[PDB]
């Protein structure tokens, strides 16, 4: 408990990192995650969308 | 762009459809700017023969 508040900046900061590439799975109301898959689906028209 | 097609083929003339017409001799690009004039001729260019 001597470093602890070393250890959680570091944990913060792993956390943060964690999270923002941990957001890239969410759909946010599109079709899916992966933009291969929304390619080999509808138009590009719709698929713009 | 004047031509004649049938009578099924007006919805492949809109910008970003399917079909033989928007995929083999008349498309129509993504960033189209104006408008789609049509109307039916059977008694002027249609002949009984």
């Amino acid at each position: 408990s001597a470093l602890g508040k070393l250890q959680d900046v570091v944990n913060q900061n792993a956390q943060a990192l964690n999270t923002l590439v941990k957001q890239l799975s969410s759909n946010f109301g599109a079709i899916s995650s992966v933009l291969n898959d929304i390619l080999s689906r509808l138009d590009k028209v719709e698929a713009e969308v | 762009d004047s031509f004649v097609i049938r009578g099924d083929e007006v919805r492949q003339i809109a910008p970003g459809q399917t079909g033989k017409i928007a995929d083999y001799n008349y498309k129509l690009p993504d960033d189209f700017t104006g408008c789609v004039i049509a109307w039916n001729s059977n008694n002027l260019d249609s002949k009984v023969g």
